[PDB]
């Protein structure tokens, strides 16, 4: 009786866009926030075993070279996503020539997450994302719903570690801050939500300051911020 | 036909005559081939004249689209890849055109494109039946030194050459000089009447 | 067994629509009305969180620089059904050269939700929009029904404060009146409904004059008229 | 009502891939790892009757002459999916002219497996393989999910005999390694998991060096490892 | 509610490939094994009324002057199958001018089987058939499941009296042997498994050595052998 | 539960398969029979009321003047199906130039049945039919079942008076007989069935001798043989 | 090229040169023009070599499908209403072949067909560059009253002819007896040597 | 250019030249025409560059997808027969193209296929600008009873002779010999050098 | 127009002219027909603008996909490969251009693509309406122990007599050395001009 398929709910819910949410609550947290001249990303990295090859898990994604993308939810949705994001982004540097707005790239990934929210006989994505990167008009940082729903930030999260992180983010977080401090604040970040395994790990980070390309850090460069 | 785009320090300035012919019987003594494409570039034709009308109908129709969807205006080279793309997806049933697109977002800038799509930077271009006559004076007269007053003159001076030892240009000339500070500015009749009796060259 | 799907009832009432009907009443309210010589859309902006940037955020959304938009509802129906509506204006503009009549785009978006009212396997857009703008025939003002129900209007609103602003509308509304006046009349109207927050915000207006374009307001000039 | 088809649940989880997955455990089991300057594959053979031909029974399917795969769960998906990974292989052989990177094959067929995931009407594939081969970059070693989910290891394995390997593989692998003891290693580890029938059986065994091609053992070499 | 469309079980199971699977248990009993210089199909011929045609009622069905089929379950799923195995062969001569290899053959007739196994709206074929012939590499002798799976095997059966030949033939069969002695043997199978009947019948029995073509025997000489 | 649709039962039976089965049992008796230089159809004509017309209510239906037919079952389908088998023979005859085996136009039209047994939604046909008819081979006599099933018959019968005849030609058939008494003995055939009515009636009966076409009786002919 | 078929009582025969070019310029002195297409009929070539080569392996094909489906041979006249039919659904892309098939199944029959699939029976028929030499021959000597040795000696004199007088045909001359009791049997070329060497041929 | 290919008792050899032209202007004093299809067979370049190359792909991928299938070499037949089949299901598009494919099974062979797919068995063949004078030279020495060694002789005399009397065909030669035991062996070109110096071909 | 491409020691050099005619008629005195492709490989261009261009857009957009897919540049031999592919998949609307991809990866190359997809390794190649002349002076004066000064001063060299000896040809060289150690630079046109003043062949 109650309605599992993309069909509206009598108070008018979608109970399938819930169910792809409440999905992505159980993927691995990310995060990002903006700083001074540029944009970061931090993505948290569980490694379980000890037989999974260390260096080449990646979690941050490179749309282009001056547009990143880190996920959380279904891995496969997501990297089907950032593939189709790949091909879209590299589309528009054809036929527009540059990247003028990552606005549009974000606009069409999610309006693709809304065909198949929208049509009957398939599933949504389980998958939630953001964006992040500069452009004409300068740092930006997305947000991608599996409904959908598209928000520009200052400073994110998305994961399993949402609401204990956008808490840090309201109380702590400050607008205009030099690089090293802010991948700190979000080291601190991720440290304030994870505090349930008593150890953090050696993330994942990596950046961008305007007018240069992704500086995505080595192994050996993120241990000194720890 | 014939236009003309001239870059200078701060501004760019095209003009482009107004005769259609469309037979070889002049036929209409005032056309418009100078279109405003966007509030900070424009367009030029010197082409078949329904196929540059409709080119610029889907350029206007395009770049207006662009800039409703994420409020920044299009770069130079941006609508010249673009027109480029439009062009030479389609080269065996083509358009028979000669297009030139000038403007300023950051720098001023004027591009050419061909009929197959062959867009190129140049800080000075032309095109149409009257084109080796205003290339001519700009290569002889022209200084990257200028203001907008002598830029404006210069274009005066080119067009008028072109109508006097041309047949296919003639017809009362249309200037408008697109610069940062005051947007796209057509100059009214009056005022380029005005600079073509100052210069001496009218009969 | 109670029908959840684009069929018809025994008294004959479409649920689907009904249900996404009721979708859009949790929606941000909306508003719109004609002044002496044009029309204004004022949008509530209930900013919940400090993180969301507080500029880009935007619900008045532009079709053309002479028709505009303001939505409520499912916000990825809203932004799809947005960009469906740019480029069949955008079609109009090549085709016919000039938009003459607004009420041809408002009637192909409409039967646009009517297509997918109509057949099955597909949901109907959630999503409520009234749309603004002058043309050949003068200032008007459209609403946008799920079901695809069109109705031109001197003054309108949308969202989950509908009923509120429409009573206030029936009580106070004037038909010619100048635009400080008017819009000022319209931030009542929207502090009349939204008394329930005991605060109202400063939210986004815009208007348009005939013979002239949009001038949406900045954020310093909405706060003279708070 | 508890979902079985390719839709969300209300926590979020893809039923159907589970339903995939616990098919993929009643597989044969099988395992790869990495050596000093290559990369090995093992997969057990169990020959339950005496009338199949001993011989001609493969599952170390080779991909190519630089990729191999070996494969568990319903062997009708794994044999469709292998021949789909020899044609887009063969077809990056036209394309780019050479096999650089095994990564774009595995990406490729792991985004097969996420279509029949994704669309409904179709079951997933109810298979699991990993593909070993050297090039560009160097040894590489893949594993493939029924979600569609990729993973680089080191050392991995498949089938039945998952998590006594893996243990066994966390306990005591070692990176860099010569052929003779990485692979009386891997009998070793699956002499570890296989200890319920008393008997391990002959496997078979291949095995890659970089600049070489596949060297797949016989019957009789495989006996004097054992 | 348990699973009655080709979609999987929670432990992992086909059920629609399982209930192919037993119909096919229902068919009429076959057989195949490997003798000196070739191979040899025998077929079960249960003549129940005695209006029905004799000799023209065939269960031993070529599908080239070098590969034949022997089939059990649904008849007419039978029918079609070994059409379109007929009309591959025949495309693969005139492809490749000549039958190199009969794998080829039976592993695009068991991917027919398994694209209705796979797509939801069509039920799987109810058939199973065994194929022989010699080729480039030799005498050859493959098996085809409903789910896809293919087996090439020494000496096989197929139908209703599956288990007590593959008994009779773990017990008692011998690799090289000739021809007389070989199909002595299968008899002696096919008595062994058809002993509930108290009569065997006179079945029909066909060959091939390797250089020959078919020599499908009259009703004559197989009463010679029994 | 118990399946009413064309897919599998737990022990491997096609239930929608056998509902068009047991409709084909209700339609109306017809009978073939092989004579000495030829093949007879016999179709019982049940006339209900002295209102339909007696003439031109016809069974036997021809597909060419070398191959007949006569049906039982849904009559609807049965002439669908009747049309389909003559545009298949008028194919062939375009295209092989004369109509050498008519076991080529019965195996297609059993698998044009086939096609509607297989795919889902659609139901198969109801209706059973027998060919009739001479060739380069020989008189030959078909049977068609709604799963597609074809045997060849010296003798056979369809529709509700099915076992009733195949016990009397089991009883009472001899090979080779003359056109007279084997259609004195197709007569008394159906008399021995239909002794239900207390009267059999006058049927239509069509014959064709090799060399010759079809001479299909009148109404003054059948009755002295009555 | 050339080919040659001849009917007689019993049985036909039919034989081709193996000569292949493919350019002026003669470059494979042995090819293969004569082809079984079923056990109790052939088919010969004398067109273009990559479309009458496609012909040959679609109607071997074709005709195998065939009889495993009916287990019955196909009628001559079957094979070319068949082949017709497959040469005229495409006559605006065609197939440059001049096709000859003939074979046995009750009576013996040669059937002739064209590049637009023109089928007809006749008692004796030849195709290829040197067809007017073998046909002017076997008007000359030929009878239907002839054994197979005197049909396939006649042969080998009109090919033999075709060979002294024509460029585009030459080399090993190649012969097939089909009939009804032996079935297709292709002589070999040591019989073949001495029946030239009995008729003093040879040079 | 040209190309060459020699059967003889227990190998095959095929060997082209180096030299790529693609105007008339050579341009490329080193190319590739003799490509490794496949572990025991080879296949040679006499056409367009471009058609041909992609045509070696698709051969590859073919041959290897088809050995990774099968675990079986493929017969030339075969793969001529493939070949062949391409070529022709696009004649009215067609590659302008001669290919030459030679290699051994169970027994050598080497096949020539012209731009419409015509298979032919041949002992020894060549195509290219080239051709008839390697033509010449094979039919004037060539002997089926040859080793190895007077097999790679004849061929290096052969497109030596085609070198010095073409203006296509120049430049380096490389040939390789495949035989059955020690499989695809391409030889190195100080060995072909040594040969050339031996035979006294060297100017 | 003309390009030049040539392979030394452990770099590879390219270079153009930048003159642009789009009719007879020189239009544009600066254009761009020397593209960075990727950050170790380069393209030039020497064909019909629009289409070049197109193709440069398209491989700009192809490679660095990959490199985001992949994390690894892409060889050289696969670049020339995939735009082989691409112009031979539409070859009867064709592209009218002559490609040269050149770079290192392992290894410096220099390749050339004709407007059919004719891909050959070569250590030096040019194309364009020059380019026989700087084919003849780099036979003349190339060798294959040179440095990158050496080099770089025998492509100006090589550019100046194309330009001195055509028509179509014209305007201020641009080179770019593409290595392995400083990854893509192009030289500034003050180095390019001092080079010119150094080795004498300004007037």
């Amino acid at each position: 009786y109650d309605r599992a398929i993309t069909v509206f709910s009598p108070d008018g819910r979608l109970f399938q866009v819930e169910y792809a949410l409440e999905a992505v609550k159980k993927g691995s947290t990310a995060l990002g926030m903006k700083f001074a001249n540029g944009v970061l990303l931090i993505s948290d990295k569980k490694v379980r075993s000890r037989l999974i090859e260390q260096n080449s898990i990646e979690k941050i994604q490179l749309i282009d070279d001056y547009v990143a993308a880190v996920t959380s939810g279904l891995v496969a949705d997501a990297r089907v996503l950032v593939d189709f994001a790949r091909i879209s982004a590299q589309q528009e540097k054809v036929t527009y020539g540059s990247l003028v707005n990552i606005e549009n790239l974000v606009k069409r990934v999610a309006d693709q997450m809304q065909q198949y929210t929208q049509y009957g006989g398939v599933r949504p994505y389980g998958v939630s994302l953001i964006f992040a990167g500069i452009d004409q008009i300068g740092p930006r940082l997305f947000d991608c719903d599996p409904a959908g729903t598209i928000n520009e930030y200052k400073a994110t999260a998305i994961g399993s570690g949402k609401d204990a992180v956008v808490s840090f983010l309201e109380r702590e977080y400050k607008e205009n801050l030099p690089e090293k401090e802010a991948v700190t604040l979000g080291i601190k970040a991720l440290k304030s939500s994870l505090e349930e395994g008593e150890e953090l790990k050696a993330p994942e980070i990596a950046s961008i300051t305007v007018g240069n390309k992704y500086r995505i850090y080595d192994q050996e460069e993120v241990k000194k911020f720890l | 036909t014939t236009t003309v785009g001239i870059t200078l320090k701060d501004a760019v300035i095209m003009a482009t005559e107004r005769r259609v012919t469309m037979e070889n019987f002049i036929m209409h003594k005032n056309g418009k081939k100078l279109f405003q494409i966007d509030t900070y570039t424009g367009m030029t034709i010197a082409g078949l004249v329904g196929d540059a009308q409709v080119l610029v109908r889907y350029m206007k129709a395009e770049l207006e689209l662009y800039r409703l969807q994420r409020r920044v205006n299009m770069p130079i080279e941006a609508v010249a890849t673009l027109l480029s793309n439009m062009l030479n997806q389609v080269k065996y049933m083509p358009y028979m055109v000669q297009l030139l697109v000038g403007g300023i977002d950051t720098a001023p800038h004027v591009f050419s494109i061909d009929a197959a799509g062959g867009s190129v930077e140049d800080i000075y271009a032309s095109t149409g039946s009257g084109s080796p006559f205003v290339y001519g004076v700009l290569e002889s007269q022209y200084s990257e030194k200028m203001t907008v007053d002598e830029g404006v003159d210069l274009v005066i001076r080119a067009i008028s050459a072109a109508k006097q030892r041309d047949s296919a240009s003639g017809g009362m000339i249309d200037v408008a000089v697109i610069t940062r500070k005051d947007g796209y500015v057509q100059l009214p009749t009056d005022q380029i009447e005005s600079r073509i009796r100052k210069l001496g060259l009218i009969l």
